[PDB]
């Protein structure tokens, strides 16, 4: 499986999830099962935690190719979480069994997608650039913010989500958007 | 886990490789190793039935204080395909130059 | 002390000593010993780490912390009243007053049978390795450098591998920098002179700051206007 | 002056002209190179004097990243080192490694013993330190990961053996000089007559000494044969 | 793989629900 | 842009060329490089949809503080044919020595 | 100080040292160490950069800035009342007054639990490279030159590569220029003597300028005419 | 014509290629001719080298949307190259003519896409990750690794492929990783 | 320079070219190795001077755990020691055992007498101490049980006999040098002419001396035979 | 964790191996 788009809407009111199953000839039997949303408070290593933020079952929406593609637009204010200072973790699962000719490693039933609001980072960069316009000196806080973002990106890409949570809570938690 | 085993084995092999090359390693790091494999045997034994998910969160977040603390212990790598900003591969396909009462339309 | 004690690791001194071609046989092992000797010989209280640690008294005796070097105070835990030095020669010996204490080794001899006492003591700042950690004050660093150079040159002079003039110069320079280093760490800062000033000018003298932990020693003495 | 001029001055003062001479020019090169260091130590080790530019040579090095001991994770940070073994400098002049510009860069040549402990000072964390390890190679050390990108350096010093350092000079503008004899000998003109007369005194006596010149399964030297 | 108490509770409850 | 890409590539190639010749470059200039390609990836990514023209003005005027700041970054050159004082190539062509009621005339 | 501290980069001193043929093995790496040593040994407060920086106190402890060397004052952010040196030996230790502080490393120990404190501290002026930046005062420059020359000649004398007379001359010259440099940076200017004069003549003595940031220390004391 | 999915599997087995022609209505007659896989050691400035690592002619299959979309899952062991110390260049050749009136610059018969294994690079960067936490020190190693990777990235996206190999050889040629286990593992 | 160059300089100055010579190159190696230590002591024992890198050699040791006396329980804690006997260092330079990285590690080479009593200081309990016992082996001692895992070390010092220390050098990058003659002789170039002329003076007189050259059951030397 | 339905089938299946 894979994500088509996974972002918070530009108006900071919806959390957009658009999932699809991969198009190979050996995934015809594989469908989509459920979508589970977790935050930086409830996240756990081994799969979605108990008491998640938002559980979604795909059978309910549809009445077979329809179940291979799913799109959602979750009003974040209905989830009772802050769109500015929240790190959503989106798990997806597959109610299927791939063929026997599946190459080794491609039969991964679960995926994960981390979401943050990019608006506060954009505004912070604009503030730092405005400060740079005065006397053409780069603030050290600006380089710090850039490198801390790169650290969180590396933590996400290597799968080390808890240390990414520590960095996010410690460095980027207070955000205005 | 199957991974705390790997981390502990790698950590102690690095420990004894260091004790082979040099004749010394900081005991402040031997302490980290002791904590690490004590946790590994704690979680892979008869005492893993006392662990809630809150306890799991706390144990993991306490273990990642040991991650880059020394050269024996490294940051584990898991099989991940995510990132903070994702790519949008959706395609635009309008219908015969049509629009709804307020906005555009596609297939 | 005017400046702050920023800590740096011990081989910072070996960076500087080994600039001298005649000191190239020096080691971390030698630097540790001579650094501890210098630390003790100067006896500067700003170089030590202040710690407070409670212990139990079983019967006129208590176990002392491992890293203790010198005691600032001992007091009773429940009252906070400080203890004095024990002058009694038969303290817990019976036959057929205020509390005091006496410390020799790992053991503190108090005049009280069963109480918890709080000990405010000084220790050495250690490294990630269990090693001493030295101030980076270039006056302190230069004085420690000159101390080690003086000892090494004294050995080499006992052999006859250094001129007497070279040792005489080294001793002169070490002596001056030792005095200067003593004055650097001891002369009070501005805040410490405000505390000393508030200790110095009392219309009504305060003479019982030992009972407290010298908490009110530098507190200003206010007189109401009449 | 070149190696050729000094060699043939020595040979001509000894009059070792015939190809059938016991003492070849190789003996002369060896003796000249050793007596150069002998004289340079006798002149510039007692008390500190100005060393002329003639005593110096620039050898020209390619650096490679190497592990501290082996490829292990806990064996410490890696070093750069020269690909080829470096000559031993004498301790009398102004040794200097520089980045192809003598008037630029700050790469410090220090002792082996000092370089065990360098860079702890927070203002000295960006200085590249050099020293010749007992391996025979020039090792580089710094706390700044940028130093591991360094590819080439030149090392200018009064090297202890002129032949070794002459084999490793940087290319000239015209190109490399294959023959050592066509290269320049590293010594001041004021110390050339002392060097020549020392070498000529070294080889004058042996020049006229007898040989074991009969092939008779016998030592013929006690008889002045 | 690692199980917590809650995982075992879910498994046993679901076993009993269908027996 | 297609030009922030060029400026960033030139800047980092100069960076690594300097690290190859020497073994050091000022971190006060590595900071300028970090800002530069962070802006380049910011404006060439999913976060370019938040930029107004006022934001564009501010971003450009903040980036040109980096222009001649170091040797890695140069002043960009654009294809321009203007100047502060222009040339006047107009020609005078009167009609049979005529003038209007107040002034001269041409074709 | 009468003159102004115009900053110049460190190799200005290597321009001047390397005029001496016997100092041609000196480097920026050596100049940095000996310059920092000279800066500390002189202890001139006009050479440092004055900075003010607020921090938070979590519980009788606060994180200290990175570049701090010495603290001028600490005060409470909300009141502005300055803190004094802490004489208490059990500050945040409970059993079973005015605010004060104590700083050892990167940590400041106050007597207050949760407040913001303002610290006015002194740092070193740095270069575009992270290196010390020295005054261009030719008295300061000559004294630093003579300091480095004296240390180099002391090493070379320990070897026996310099005459004892040469070192004796160098030490004499360095000593005189050190005294002169001390007097150059310390003797007040005209404005500083007006401040000192307004501090000196009070019919009604002012003895509480520590509470403020010494703001009113040089303020003139006006008496109304009756 | 464009790339849909260009990667090396994180298990260090498969060089995954998924190329598909653009869906615009001028790109009907254009098909896929062949796919040529080339490495850093056998790179040439223009077009694929005359000694490539792997060639795949698309037309040797069913003979139309099957031609317009192609996917390869090459096992790297068969290619006899290291998955981590190797940088692949995937050339896709088109077969056909785009119908006229297309804007110029879109009718490029050939595309190139570079592939590297970022997992060893992330391993190397995680070593210096924790320097970001500590204040009062520049995270020099973290910055150095970031710039090293970003250099290959920009040199690839600008078309400066030769300097891309120079940087690759200088920085990441000595990358190590766990080679794939030929006997497949049980999991799911 | 190598052993070969010095040996043949001496042989050629003596003109001991024929295979039927009383004084072989073995005499030359022996005399050179002894006069090297003689000169190194005369130069660097009076007062402390800088020792060049040329005088030093790295021998290369494999360590094994051994009992203090025997396998008894109360015979004290065990030591590591080198498998093979180690050369005696001269007391003039900077002796150093290091863990295959000269710029790393803290292993202290001390005297036999000092090493009876080391480590009692609580901050010196983790330092590994070295000394050559009268057994001829290099013994290691520490209060930190980790030191017994140490497998290999290199010992860099001005060894008293250059031949013994040259037989035990670490492998070079190319590989081991089997012939001692192809190895490097450990002395500074400034001390090579003094060494050569001392050896040549040593063997000049004996070169031309008579022999008991008749086989007659008689001593023929008083007759200058 | 979030157990799927098929996982519960797997667990009961493996428990009834020892039927």
């Amino acid at each position: 499986m894979h994500f088509n788009e996974l972002r918070i809407s530009q108006d900071n009111r919806f959390l957009i999830i658009d999932v699809s199953v991969d198009n190979q000839d050996y995934f015809e039997d594989v469908l989509l099962d459920s979508i589970v949303i977790d935050t930086q408070d409830t996240f756990v290593m081994n799969g979605p935690s108990d008491n998640p933020l938002y559980i979604y079952n795909v059978e309910d929406a549809y009445d077979t190719q329809q179940m291979k593609n799913v799109r959602l637009e979750l009003n974040i204010q209905d989830l009772k979480v802050s769109p500015c200072s929240t790190m959503f973790f989106v798990y997806v699962k597959s109610k299927g069994t791939p063929s026997t000719d599946t190459p080794c490693g491609f039969d991964k039933d679960q995926i994960l997608g981390t979401v943050i609001n990019l608006q506060p980072i954009y505004k912070q960069t604009l503030k730092y650039l405005k400060e740079v316009e005065c006397d053409c000196n780069i603030p050290k806080g600006f380089i710090d913010m850039i490198l801390k973002l790169k650290a969180i990106e590396l933590c996400v890409r290597t799968g080390n989500y808890p240390q990414a949570i520590k960095y996010w809570n410690k460095f980027f938690i207070k955000n205005n958007c | 886990m199957d991974k705390m085993l790997e981390i502990s084995e790698e950590a102690i092999t690095r420990y004894f490789t260091t004790l082979s090359q040099f004749g010394y390693k900081k005991y402040s790091d031997v302490d980290k190793i002791i904590v690490l494999f004590f946790m590994e045997e704690m979680l892979a034994g008869e005492m893993s039935y006392y662990v809630t998910q809150d306890d799991y969160r706390n144990i993991v977040n306490a273990l990642y204080c040991l991650a880059g603390s020394t050269c024996m212990i490294d940051f584990p790598m898991f099989e991940s395909y995510d990132t903070l900003v994702h790519s949008n591969n959706r395609t635009f396909v309008p219908r015969i130059t049509e629009d709804s009462i307020l906005r555009s339309t596609e297939d | 002390m005017v400046n702050n004690i920023n800590w740096v690791k011990l081989p910072v001194i070996l960076d500087r000593l080994l600039r001298h071609p005649l000191l190239t046989d020096l080691n971390l092992e030698t630097a540790i010993q001579y650094t501890l000797d210098f630390i003790s010989a100067m006896g500067l209280p700003n170089v030590y780490v202040d710690k407070i640690e409670t212990i139990d008294i079983k019967e006129y005796r208590g176990e002392l912390p491992c890293d203790l070097i010198s005691i600032n105070q001992v007091r009773l835990h429940k009252n906070g009243i400080a203890l004095r030095a024990m002058t009694d020669n038969f303290n817990a010996y019976p036959t057929h007053g205020e509390p005091s204490f006496k410390t020799q080794g790992r053991v503190i001899f108090t005049s009280i049978k069963h109480e918890k006492v709080d000990i405010s003591y000084k220790a050495i700042m250690l490294d990630d390795e269990g090693l001493p950690l030295i101030p980076d004050n270039p006056i302190f660093l230069k004085t420690l450098e000159l101390y080690i150079k003086k000892e090494w040159f004294t050995i080499l002079f006992d052999m006859g591998k250094i001129s007497p003039a070279v040792l005489n110069n080294t001793q002169q320079e070490y002596a001056f920098k030792a005095g200067q280093c003593n004055n650097e760490f001891v002369i009070p800062s501005v805040s410490e002179m405000e505390a000393i000033t508030n200790m110095w000018n009392q219309l009504i003298p305060r003479v019982t700051e030992f009972r407290r932990g010298f908490k009110n020693l530098g507190d200003k003495e206010y007189i109401r206007v009449h | 002056m070149t190696y050729n001029e000094l060699i043939y001055m020595v040979l001509d003062e000894l009059k070792l002209s015939s190809d059938d001479s016991y003492y070849t020019p190789d003996h002369v090169i060896f003796l000249l190179v050793k007596y150069r260091s002998f004289l340079l130590k006798q002149r510039y080790s007692d008390i500190k004097k100005q060393i002329p530019d003639s005593d110096y040579q620039s050898i020209c090095l390619d650096l490679i990243e190497v592990p501290a001991i082996s490829g292990e994770p806990c064996e410490g940070s890696s070093y750069l080192r020269s690909k080829n073994k470096v000559p031993t400098t004498m301790m009398i002049g102004n040794p200097r490694v520089y980045p192809m510009d003598f008037y630029q860069g700050e790469i410090t040549y220090i002792s082996r013993d000092r370089m065990r402990y360098v860079g702890y000072n927070k203002f000295l964390r960006n200085i590249i330190y050099c020293s010749k390890a007992p391996d025979g190679y020039l090792y580089f050390k710094s706390w700044n990961p940028q130093f591991l990108h360094l590819e080439k350096v030149s090392f200018n010093a009064i090297f202890e053996d002129a032949k070794e350092a002459s084999e490793m000079a940087c290319p000239e503008e015209n190109g490399t000089i294959c023959k050592l004899e066509d290269k320049e000998f590293p010594i001041e003109d004021a110390l050339v007559p002392p060097l020549i007369e020392l070498v000529v005194k070294e080889l004058r006596g042996p020049e006229y000494s007898p040989k074991d010149e009969d092939n008779n399964a016998k030592d013929d030297l006690p008889d002045a044969r | 793989m690692f199980f917590t108490q809650e995982d075992y509770r879910k498994i046993e409850k679901w076993l009993l629900a269908n027996s």
